[PDB]
């Protein structure tokens, strides 16, 4: 699996691929690994599929409830804190996952949460078997000054690089952009395919 | 809560008296949607208005309005919100709103059969969209449920229901329905009376709920 | 606690009688802030004045005053303090004070529905700052909540509230809000009774609570 | 324990009648310290007076004296002793005696709210040294607490409190505080009656409690 | 068991009436020792004399006598025996008998405070030797304790206690103490009524309990 | 089961009335043994005569008879049987029958002290051989125990006891004891009323229990 | 550790040494391993010291309670049965001990109880690391006809031999004699020392 | 990880770096390991991140509650004792952490708390994989007579030395100073960066 | 660690050093291992620090409560018995400690308690990794007839010898003297340093 989240001035961009394996066996070419969990909040999942899927349902439910109760969206750091508590509480019978939570409150944020509930905020982050390849691309190419269009191309390049070198990564790249102005927008596949072409990449 | 010789549960009938004292609210189905309107016992400029919510969202597609003991009502709304989430986690969606209303009503029924507790002094109207279509239900202290095209709860219930009995028609445009609703609510008021700005919320098939802002409500007054 | 034929819960109404015997306290919102003022029935030079305060910090950003049975009130403040910390641990902050007030109110509602317990004989005002802004709530023995721009509890409530209904203005400077508050509290005293030194606490957006010391309160007497 | 129409808890008021029948005890703060004096109902020369003392050490820095049902009082003193040790184990020390007093008062409050138990028929005075300084608290059957410079419990309470309100001075040297307390206690024995040797205990900042022996008490009689 | 308006627990006072119907027993301290004497309500010659004794060893150094409901009494003696062993297992010895007596008295106190149970209709006298010395305690249905030089329980209590208040002095030789106890017990009998051979037991410092045989007792009659 | 003003437990006294209605049975000790005899109030030729006996073996060395509510008695006999087996498993043997009798009596005592249950309407005689020797105990609804040389329960108790108080001699041969016992029982009947075949059981030291057959019983009538 | 119990016509003799080790480390030279547990009942302990000490306290308490409840002493076989029940009930979380219980009721008895509650009566028995050496001496020299004085010499000889060959045994020998006439009597140390000298032994 | 706490006459200085690794993989360069937990009390964390973060939350909450209840701050030794009880209670299912607690009550204090709740007060202490390098610097250079300014320089030198030799340590140095006058104060990054320059150091 | 307790005619002297290590790593030079737990009662701790500190807190609290309840100090053997019960009760999830309890009731006593609750009274005892070296000094030099001043010198010599040969031992020697007349007295560091000089010792 490869997932990525980056922050820009007033934007978060999150992306994943879609390959689901049982060891070397590619069972599903089109799994979903990127989810809207609130108005301005997205999450990516890596690790054990059943565990990650249960947490997505739990987060969608809880953030909806919290929103109705508080009349405002859960702050992104509060999302990461809740997950942190939840995952640490079962650390000896854990959810075997790596999570990125990304969103906009008064500012853009990306958090990376591990299976023991350790949560760290970063300007960008990547999870899954493909993440080392992504971190190479981002280290070399990320700039805090990038436009959303440049950041979208960046995550596409990073995940395409990971697909070339991680056999557990593959399939169509899914991308969402989160802004205060436009909310959570999943980019249409046709748009991502177009950028893949114009960048000289494959799939 | 025990039976009288005529088979009545007086403690539940008394809980029903508490509900009659509450503020008036109504719901009605219209073309591809459903709406709720609530009057408010606002008295005092010292009160915050924005914090008042007689119409309470249960989820993005389901809302309720209540009448009777206000603290009891909050507990049942909280219950409905959590119950709705539990269904959504289990199945991935809420296919039929009637099942949620039944779980809330079952909670109320329990408090009429077991000793050591009193019934909830609350009636609720639930309205929303599910896979069947736009839905409108009410629920009383006994946990009795009914599905309606239009209905009302609270002190003005009888006047609003009489009005709607005479004036309601199915498949109105939203604007016309809201107009009818306001007229229905106004009919329940006493000698020479407005009617300050009520709360209005509506939903149509394929959309989420919308809560009318103070200024959109003014247009109907 | 069961329903009378008219739908009333007399044990809850009687708990509200205990509240009416407590010392008067008030809260009011002002420009970017909120304050509490509390009268005290100081009764002996042998008491330590600085202790068992009427205004109690729930956290750095939220405070409460109470009226009614003093032991019951302490239990509810203890509950409020623990419930605030549970929320802070779970989410990292307390985003909306209304949810804390609701949790306290739900604890009180339970003790009006289950047999084997009596209601709390307490009303509370909660005031503080959260992500929405300066907030002011009251809560009564039933667990009924309201949000206010200004409000009062205890024996002098009606006089204080009448005064405020006439004199209260929004967005006053703190000093002018305190002055108005003191004036409101004085208006509730009986024939030639003198206000001997109330507690005052205030908070403004971006700051923690300030508790006025005796010498600062005196400048308003 | 339920509310009367006037908001009173009669079972608690009745428990307070049992306390009124107890032997008179008093506390007062003096220069860098606090003391306790207790009268005793000596009702047979066959009793060992050196045993079942009215003044009880909770730890080396905190003592209590009680009035009312003696078995109830013992249960509460036992509770206070264990609660003090729990705090000492958890934190390494007892920083503020008020919190110990609050835990005991909460235990008493609970027995006024829950069915199936009666309140404790006990009032207590706690006195000792903590990080704040010399402390003197009382606690009644409701679990109501106050902090004092001087106070009393038991049958002579009103007379002792009247006396002290007139004659009490802050920051007396120990010998003078004791003289005043003996004099106060004597004034509560209205008719031509003799004060037998009471119990006296005192503590000053930096030291542990000391219990005055038989002969040193006699020196004040 | 709840409070009367005068602060009394009538259900406990009634349990005390059951104790007044039991056979008379007494205890007294003497030079380096303590003793117990119990009158016997022996009727039928068909009864086994040597059985269901009113003096009951708790361990080798501690004994009890009871009066009142005999089944209730057995339960409390059983409790005292097991409680003594528990303390011995935990620390290796029983240092102060007062703590054992307090554990018994706490069990009795609990049955005066909680609903669902009636008080024990029993008074006990505990006598023995510990690290402090010879000890003599009594314990009533309220769980009230006192330490004594001499005391009595049961029907003739008041007469026995009067006699002892008139005649008892500390540090008698054992034979003189037994002689005094017998005289005191005879003082409680009705006119012309003979004292049958009571039970007697005594312990002195450095020794274990001894139960007097019928022949030793007869010498005192 | 609570105390009357005179310290009585009427619900227990009333349970004792149920016991008086039962068939008369008796026990007596004789030379190196003990026996039980029970009257059987036969009431129809359609009944199986040989079933649901009054005399029940608890083990091979211990037997009981009962009087009062028969289903209650059955439950207590069942309890006694299981309690005896528990003791034998724990220690290897049942050393002193009095302890078994105390456990049964404690079960009965509990049902006189705790709410939610009524007392057992039963008295029992236990008879057997243990390491002390031949034993004979009774036990009533209060859980009061006594040890006897001879005793009786049931309607004819008073007459049988009177007779034995006059005629009983210790250390009789078995045949002479049985003869005395039959005579005692006959004296409790109404004139004209004839004693039909009673149950007889006996046990001697070194032997297990034996139940007399219908023919050996006749030899005594 | 070495402990021994023997029966004679109207007597029980019990004896131990006193050494307490952790491996080869002699931590204590004067531990106590022989205890009076009732009027005419003694017990020796071998195995885990903490477990054995708890059981000594439990047995002292229960036998006293039983004597007060029954007005007679618990029969020695009943003492062993109680122990057998208690130890077996926790056999999977056991008291890691070997116990000898000896005493007089209507006759002298010695019982040996293991960590699973197996309990067997014998005319004599020995426990602890030194026990095989003791069994040698007893097999060769025990006679049912011995006087109390002869039996005391025998157990002293037996434990002295064990101390010579078992490095986990050592220290002063403790001896108790149990009779109906005199009850439980722990022999004075000067008397045992005098017998050791007279028998020509060591320590 | 490297953290350090030192006491000076009337002050406590605490400092950490920020590197978060999984094996050799640097996932985050800007982790936070230094926290204010009370008015005059700070804590550093080393070990399992999820466990440490839960503890920071629990301490922030409990110390705030306690302060409100007692009308005084929890004494620093009481903070260490509370933590000691909490961690020892679960020693067999532990918080896998090493903690420093530093603060001022009537006196400056640093306590070092281990995963079994062992707590020891010291004049200075260091935790994490980089701690031995810190201890070298402090043994050679610490003086109880240093000014706050000299103490800040010292901790910067110590942590910089650890970053040079411990690959699990890295990133910006965070420093807090705790005084009665100002309470806990996290130094601005610009100031730490300025001192690193004027000390002639790296990163 | 090295701790020691000795008895003399009317006194108990207990002493320790202060080193706390993690393997070869000397984390603290000044840990506290000797505690007053009652008016005339002291305790030393060895083994797992967190467990031992919990027990010290538990003993301080309980002995204080017991004193107030009984109006007399808990007998020294009762202190050892209490600890024996508590430690044995959790022997399968133990406090991993070795304890010395010493004090005066009607006579001086030193008891040594192990992690299974085994408790043995002795004339002297020593715990910790340095104890074998202490036992050599005591075997050679201890006399029942020593004065308090001679006993204090002895414990200092013994712990000094242990510090020379046990790398897990070190730092300043703490000494307490317990008598009926003066109670529990921790000797001033200056007095111990002076004795160290006169005896001609080091570290």
């Amino acid at each position: 699996t490869t997932t990525v989240g980056i922050t820009l001035k007033d934007a978060v961009i999150m992306a994943t691929e879609r390959r689901v394996t049982m060891e070397n066996f590619i069972m599903h070419k089109n799994g979903k690994k990127l989810f809207q969990i609130d108005t301005y909040t997205g999450m990516t999942i890596a690790g054990l599929v059943g565990d990650a899927q249960v947490l997505v349902r739990y987060m969608k439910a809880e953030l909806e409830l919290y929103r109705l109760q508080r009349r405002v969206n859960m702050p992104i750091e509060a999302v990461a804190t809740l997950l942190s508590n939840m995952l640490n509480q079962v650390k000896y019978m854990p959810y075997m996952v790596q999570l990125l939570v990304g969103g906009i409150d008064t500012a853009p944020h990306v958090f990376s949460i591990d299976a023991a509930g350790g949560s760290v905020e970063d300007i960008y982050a990547s999870t899954g078997s493909g993440s080392p390849f992504v971190y190479g691309v981002l280290e070399s190419q990320y700039s805090e000054k990038m436009t959303v269009d440049e950041g979208v191309d960046l995550v596409i390049r990073a995940i395409s690089a990971a697909k070339q070198r991680d056999s557990a990564s593959g399939g169509m790249i899914d991308v969402a952009v989160i802004t205060r102005k436009d909310g959570y927008v999943q980019l249409p596949t046709d748009q991502i395919e177009s950028r893949i072409r114009k960048l000289g990449l494959i799939l | 809560t025990v039976f009288s010789p005529d088979g009545r549960l007086f403690q539940v009938e008394y809980a029903r008296e508490a509900v009659k004292k509450g503020s008036t609210a109504l719901g009605m189905k219209f073309a591809n949607g459903v709406l709720l309107i609530s009057d408010k016992k606002v008295r005092s400029r010292l009160i915050e208005q924005n914090s008042i919510e007689k119409i309470q969202l249960i989820d993005d597609y389901v809302a309720a309005v209540t009448s009777g003991l206000v603290a009891d009502a909050r507990v049942l709304v909280d219950f409905a919100r959590i119950s709705a989430q539990q269904e959504k986690v289990t199945y991935g969606s809420l296919v039929n709103i009637e099942n949620l209303v039944k779980r809330v009503a079952d909670q109320m029924q329990q408090y009429t059969q077991y000793g050591g507790v009193r019934p909830y002094g609350v009636s609720l109207i639930f309205a929303g969209i599910d896979q069947i279509g736009p839905r409108l239900f009410d629920c009383d202290p006994a946990g009795t449920i009914n599905e309606y095209k239009a209905t009302a709860i609270g002190s003005g219930k009888d006047a609003v229901v009489s009005f709607l009995e005479r004036e309601y028609k199915e498949n109105l445009p939203e604007k016309e329905a809201v107009t009818l609703g306001i007229k229905a609510l106004k009919s329940s008021l006493e000698e020479g009376e407005e009617l300050k700005a009520p709360e209005i919320a509506s939903i149509t098939v394929g959309n989420k709920y919308r809560i009318y802002d103070q200024e959109e409500v003014k247009k109907f007054l």
